[PDB]
């Protein structure tokens, strides 16, 4: 859905760096170079981003039920 | 089949096969430690197979503390070959197998699945028929 | 005294057949004087023990040896019995098995003691005549310590 | 039967992470100070959470969710307030909790992101940790999202949420010299970062005499707590619940006599 | 033959006898025919029993259920009294039959 | 339905009592600890302080369950020197650790930032 804060394993933040994640990735990095400059060096943090499918973008696309 | 069908299965059989090995010895706060679990047992600390230079209680001293009453039961581990018992070292075991628990307490060998599981002529079935149906609950869940 | 064996033996073996445990090796010694042949296992990462080692054994009915039982108990407090520290490695145990070379008829004259010290083994073959001190089910103390 | 004297080494300090060695102390006084670290720490976090207007595509319980795992500034009020529990006032009053209230509303086209900045709180100690911007929901045009939240004091032992540390790093006899494990082929574990051995052998000697001791620490604050501020408070939580056992234990003691 | 060498109970050695049971009781053995005729009649029957065991299991199985193990039995009353085996014994054979 | 709050590892509701003696009747001078509401943290603690004290024949703690939050000490002591006299100094004895650990760190850290 959307990307969830507080990597599950150890609980280190990650709500926040799905944005840089992603315009890294856009315009030089590997994910692995991504992740290491985001500084998630516990695998566990690294497969929480990794892993991540951000289904909110699809979500969005419906139109609300209130305009 | 006059067997039980209770014994000591998955976790608690593979870490029993493990303790009971000679290789294990157990330090003082590791033997409190274990000690608080027994239900049954009198609030007396044997003494260690060890005492110099360092105390060091073993796997079967424990255990033999588990073993309710004076329990009589001769076993043969899973690994025991066919050459000890025709040649020397019959009462030797030189890798530690077979069984022998002799007045409650376990002399020798190595425990698997021939011994605490569910056949004919088990440990457990002898501590069951020997004592009784409570003292051998009792003697599950300490040994659990 | 309170003494039910003591003599020096000669380590001629460790791995006769191969390794099986990795924390404890099994002695095979023999004996001067007696002529006594020992079977032990040792505890190696504790008490370290190589080939051709002068070593002497002694067998003791009670650690005091001032002729007391010690009832069986382990308590640290126990030194003002004078407990008999003078060796490196202790053990504690009872005899299971005493086998003998006798007959019917004819009484033996070579003993096997078989103690088990909480899971470790001891074998000693000999003459009954210095073997005769061990009793089947009875508490039994090892003491070891290396000789120049 | 007195205390061993235990010695401080710190090796790394930042803003996000602490590295110090405890030496000259128990196995287990080590693990239960690790232990506090993650479970008795008193945090601020959002506990109560009272949604107004929802139209974003998670439902309420989600955002109050995501909402509770954002770290909350406590470096120092947090020993100031109160436990809710214990707090004389019913409901919720400043000197027991921190209001926090999100008014968001998408209206260009553009999706709007709907970040940890858009929270709003009374008091200006606390700030969920912006001096990027950790992500609530994604709005789209038309969608809404208001609410009303307090934030409690609490501790890891309730919630995660009360966390105030990310992976506590643990290690002892990093050279493996007690044989607490035992390694079926030694050649082929990586040495520690703490390992003082040579790259030719692979563990040290067996010690027989040797215990734990010198206990590798490495402490990964989550930013709601300065990392030192979160080994500081260990100690003093831990020191408070020993002290209250020990209040109990003597008030046992002469009732029983 | 091993059937007799184990369960005949040959007191014509009578040195034998003076290892295995007390000093006392050789010499009650020995002396009396009424023992040694009761103990005849014991090896007798033992051996029906014998005759009559190979009548019922064909095969030569020798496993089979019954309901109390003696043998774990004896040796339980072994541990529990202190038996030595190495010290002839104080049980009378006659009292045993 | 029968998931249990959340403050049910460290809140004492009304009744319990947060420490209970009680002695052991199988040896002398041994005495079981039954301690509410607590867990791992403060029984490794107690049972790694009292084997310090050479006075104390038996030390150690037990969970009874994960499920429930409760731990059961049992300390054996020598003859004259009560077992509740043992936890109450092994008690004082970490109290004073904790004290000097705090105060020595809180000292390295000022050292670490300009130092
Ligand atoms: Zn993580
Ligand atoms: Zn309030």
């Amino acid at each position: 859905m959307i990307i969830p804060v507080r990597c599950f394993t150890c609980g280190k933040i990650v709500g926040n760096k799905w944005e840089a994640y992603l315009g890294l990735l856009q315009a030089e990095y590997t994910e692995g170079d991504a992740l290491d400059a985001l500084g998630l060096k516990r695998y566990c943090c690294r497969r929480m981003l990794l892993a991540h499918v951000d289904l909110i973008e699809k979500l969005l696309n419906y139109a609300p039920l209130e305009k | 089949s006059n067997r039980p069908v209770m014994g000591i299965v998955q976790d608690t059989l593979t870490a029993v096969r493990k303790f009971t090995k000679r290789d294990v010895f157990l330090e003082r706060g590791e033997v409190m430690n274990l000690l608080m679990f027994l239900s049954t047992w009198d609030g007396k600390v044997p003494q260690p197979a060890i005492l110099k230079p360092r105390p060091l209680w073993t796997g079967k001293q424990i255990f033999s503390l588990i073993i309710p009453g004076h329990i009589n039961c001769i076993r043969t581990h899973s690994t025991h070959p066919d050459d000890e018992d025709s040649g020397p070292y019959k009462h030797i075991s030189p890798g530690d197998t077979k069984v022998v628990v002799e007045n409650g307490e376990l002399i020798m060998g190595i425990l698997c699945k021939k011994s605490l599981g569910t056949s004919a002529g088990s440990l457990v079935h002898i501590s069951y028929l020997e004592m009784g149906h409570d003292i051998t609950r009792l003697f599950y869940s300490n040994i659990q | 005294a309170g003494i039910l064996f003591e003599d020096i033996f000669d380590v001629k073996d460790i791995d006769p057949e191969g390794k099986k445990f990795d924390r404890v090796s099994r002695l095979h010694c023999e004996s001067e004087s007696f002529k006594m042949d020992l079977i032990l296992d040792v505890n190696i990462q504790i008490y370290p023990v190589d080939l051709g080692d002068k070593f002497r054994l002694v067998i003791a009915s009670t650690l005091y040896e001032d002729g007391t039982l010690d009832d069986g108990e382990y308590n640290p407090t126990d030194d003002r019995p004078s407990r008999a520290d003078q060796f490196e490695y202790v053990m504690y145990g009872k005899v299971y098995r005493i086998e003998g070379d006798e007959t019917s008829t004819e009484a033996a004259t070579r003993l096997s003691a078989y103690v088990s010290y909480g899971g470790l083994l001891m074998r000693l073959q000999g003459d009954a005549n210095n073997l005769h001190g061990f009793e089947v089910d009875s508490r039994v103390y090892l003491l070891m310590k290396k000789l120049a | 039967p007195y205390a061993n004297q235990p010695t401080v080494r710190i090796t790394e300090l930042t803003d996000e992470n602490v590295k110090f060695i405890i030496e000259n102390t128990d196995l287990a006084v080590a693990n239960s100070i690790r232990r506090v670290f993650i479970a008795e720490v008193p945090i601020i976090a959002i506990d109560w959470v009272q949604i107004d207007a929802n139209s974003s595509v998670l439902h309420d319980e989600f955002i109050a969710h995501r909402l509770g795992l954002i770290p909350l500034i406590s470096d120092d009020i947090v020993d100031k307030l109160q436990y809710s529990r214990d707090c004389t006032c019913e409901e919720f009053c400043p000197e027991c909790s921190v209001e926090f209230t999100l008014d968001v509303r998408c209206n260009e086209d553009q999706t709007r992101h709907v970040t940890s900045r858009d929270l709003i709180s009374n008091s200006p100690r606390v700030i969920p940790v912006t001096s990027d911007d950790i992500l609530i929901v994604k709005l789209r045009k038309g969608q809404e999202l208001r609410l009303r939240a307090y934030a409690k004091k609490g501790f890891g032992k309730e919630h995660a949420k009360w966390n105030p540390t990310a992976g506590v790093a643990f290690e002892y006899d990093p050279d493996n010299a007690l044989r607490h494990t035992v390694y079926p082929k030694p050649e082929e574990w990586p040495k520690s970062e703490y390992s003082e051995l040579d790259e030719d052998e692979s563990q040290a000697p067996y010690d027989p005499n040797g215990k734990p001791e010198r206990f590798y620490y490495n402490v990964e604050s989550c930013g709601s707590l300065r990392p030192e501020t979160i080994v500081l408070s260990a100690l003093s939580g831990l020191k408070k619940k020993l002290s209250d056992l020990q209040t109990q234990l003597s008030h046992e003691i002469q009732s029983d006599v | 033959k091993a059937f007799e060498k184990k369960f005949r109970f040959d007191y014509t050695n009578e040195r034998a006898l003076r290892r295995t049971l007390q000093e006392d009781l050789v010499k009650d053995v020995l002396s009396n025919a009424h023992i040694q005729n009761e103990l005849e009649r014991e090896f007798e029957r033992m051996r029906e029993d014998r005759e009559v065991l190979r009548v019922i299991f064909p095969t030569g199985d020798s496993k089979v259920v019954l309901p109390c193990n003696l043998l774990r039995m004896i040796w339980n009353a072994q541990k529990i009294f202190h038996i030595n085996p190495r010290l002839p014994s104080d049980l009378h054979p006659i009292k045993v039959v | 339905m029968n998931a249990p709050p959340a403050f049910e590892s460290f809140l004492l509701f009304e009744g319990e009592k947060k420490i209970t003696i009680n002695k052991d009747t199988k040896v002398p001078n041994a005495c079981l600890f039954t301690i509410n509401k607590e867990d791992h943290t403060l029984g490794n603690i107690i049972k790694s302080q009292l084997l310090k004290d050479p006075q104390v024949l038996f030390a150690g703690y037990k969970v009874p369950h994960p499920l429930e939050h409760k731990i059961i000490i049992r300390v054996q002591t020598t003859p004259d020197y009560s077992p509740q006299e043992a936890f109450t100094n092994a008690i004082t004895d970490l109290i004073s650790e904790l004290s000097l650990l705090e105060e020595r760190f809180r000292v390295a850290i000022k050292d670490k930032q300009e130092g």
